[PDB]
C-alpha cells in the first residue's frame, strides 16, 4: 500500500 | 501492508490499523472491535465501531487516478492546519480539471471536512479515495488517456 502523508499531532489549548 | 484504517474516538481522524486484537457486541447487531493501532502502542488502543468507523484502506491518489474523484464523493483528506496535520473524511464540492505534468495530477478539489464543515481547497497529494470508487477507473480510461 501507498504511503500516507505523516500525521503531525498537537494537544490543543491555545 | 495495511488493510484497514479506524476511525479515533479522540479527534474523530482516521488512522492505520496494525492489528485486531478482539471483538464484542455482535449479538447486538452493532459489533465493536479493540484496535491497536499503526505506529502506536497499547495505550491509544480503543473499541472501534466495525459497521461504520473501521473499513477498508483509504488509497492515497496519483497521477490519472484523480478521474476517479468526483464531486459528491467522500474522499480521506489530509487536512493540515496550524499546529496539527490529520486525515479527516471530507467530501469534494468540486472538482477543477487541469493540464497534468512531469509530476503528475495538477487538478484542484474544493472539499468541506465533514467534522468541521471547515473548506479548502487541495492538490491530489492530500486525497485519499475509497476503494468502492475504483471502477471509475475502468469506465473513464479515456478521460485517463486525455489527461
Ligand atoms: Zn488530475
Amino acid at each position: 500500500a501507498r504511503t500516507k502523508q505523516t500525521a503531525r499531532m498537537s494537544t490543543g489549548g491555545k | 501492508s495495511v488493510e484497514f484504517e479506524a476511525k479515533s474516538a479522540r479527534d474523530g481522524a482516521w488512522y492505520d490499523v496494525a492489528a485486531f486484537l478482539s471483538h464484542r457486541l455482535f449479538e447486538s447487531g452493532d459489533p465493536e472491535v479493540r484496535v491497536r493501532f499503526s505506529g502506536f502502542g497499547a495505550e491509544e488502543d480503543e473499541w472501534i465501531n466495525v459497521r461504520k468507523c473501521v473499513r477498508q484502506r483509504s488509497l492515497p491518489c496519483e497521477a490519472t487516478e484523480c478521474v476517479a474523484v468526483l464531486p459528491g464523493d467522500l474522499i480521506l483528506c489530509f487536512q493540515e492546519g496550524k499546529d496539527q496535520a490529520l486525515y479527516y473524511d471530507a467530501h469534494v464540492l468540486d472538482a477543477q480539471r487541469r493540464r497534468h505534468d512531469v509530476r503528475g495530477c495538477r487538478c484542484r478539489f474544493l472539499v468541506r471536512y465533514d467534522h468541521d464543515s471547515s473548506e479548502e481547497i487541495v492538490p491530489l497529494r492530500k486525497v485519499c479515495r475509497r476503494p468502492e470508487t475504483d471502477y471509475r477507473l475502468q469506465i473513464l480510461h479515456a478521460a485517463r488517456a486525455a489527461a
